[PDB]
């Protein structure tokens, strides 16, 4: 008959089914399984990955990929490119919305369920990005 | 005559006649140069056309990257690039 | 993600009075120099 | 090891690159790395 493909599980994750008072700092950099209940969700934003710009003197584009360290699972060089307004040549960019690449980001927030939770005690919290 | 050059010729025009006893070879001067930052990539151009001072850089590159202050971007993407971080 | 600002002028009033020491008028005093010298009956710089 | 410090790192990450001073390669490829050139 270009977008790369992600992954999801399912299944039994043993002592990785966790809670958000039950997670600690020896579960970090592993794959875990948590359940509860969402409290704050954030506004779905729209996150640059390519901008695409227009040179109108020699009429041609360019882009720039733009990375962070939650769109990647191994950390590499934070290599922070700017924003081009200007190409190599030194003739002005002008910004091609619509032809740049935004993927949607949203921050929520899972509290442990009230079910499972102690009766008096403050409840325990995690922010999760999608 | 070479042997009345004084300070009061300091900084002026001066004719003055003699003999030539060595050439040197022909140095490379830039003009104009265009630099690019190591990691922020900050594209700049620095145009020189001042090349006959000697023993000195009376123009070099910037010691630290223009973007910040320019703040040509309006999200403007603490981070420093470091000193003199500009490549030719 | 907008573009850089630009930045641009237009002459509209007459400024200041010019004076001799500025800038301005030593380039335009020497641009006339080039212009309108003459040897004997040619512009000398202007051919060359 | 130490963990009992508040409001202060008392060990931090180092102010320069530690290739240098330990002298580890025979070629040993002035060039600095830059003020707290490590990343996590
Ligand atoms: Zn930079």
């Amino acid at each position: 008959p270009r977008h790369p493909w992600k992954l999801s599980f399912k299944g039994s994750f043993g002592a990785h089914a966790l809670s958000p008072r039950t997670l600690t700092a020896q579960h970090l950099n592993k794959l875990v399984s948590v359940e509860g209940i969402v409290t704050k969700t954030s506004l779905v934003r729209p996150k640059l990955i390519r901008s695409v710009h227009y040179a109108a003197k020699t009429g041609r584009f360019h882009y720039r990929d733009y990375t962070d360290a939650t769109t990647t699972l191994t950390t590499r060089i934070p290599t922070p490119a700017i924003y081009p307004t200007e190409d190599t040549e030194g003739n002005k960019l002008t910004t091609e919305y619509g032809y740049s690449t935004f993927i949607d980001h949203q921050r929520i927030t899972v509290q442990e369920m009230p079910e499972m939770a102690p009766a008096g005690q403050l409840p325990r919290s995690i922010d999760v990005i999608l | 005559p070479l042997r009345d050059l004084d300070s009061e010729h300091v900084s002026k025009i001066v004719r003055l006649s003699g003999i030539i006893i060595s050439t040197s070879v022909l140095s490379s001067r830039a003009t104009y140069l265009s630099i690019m930052c190591r990691n922020c990539r900050h594209t700049t151009s620095i145009t020189i056309n001042n090349f006959n001072s000697i023993t000195g850089n009376t123009v070099s590159l910037p010691r630290s990257c223009l973007s910040t202050i320019e703040s040509e971007s309006s999200m403007a993407n603490k981070k420093n690039c470091g000193p003199d971080p500009y490549i030719i | 993600s907008f573009d850089r600002p630009e930045i641009y002028s237009a002459p509209v009033l007459q400024g200041e009075s010019p004076n001799d020491d500025d800038n301005t008028e030593i380039i335009k005093s020497f641009k006339n120099f080039i212009l309108e010298f003459r040897l004997d009956s040619q512009f000398i710089y202007r051919d060359q």
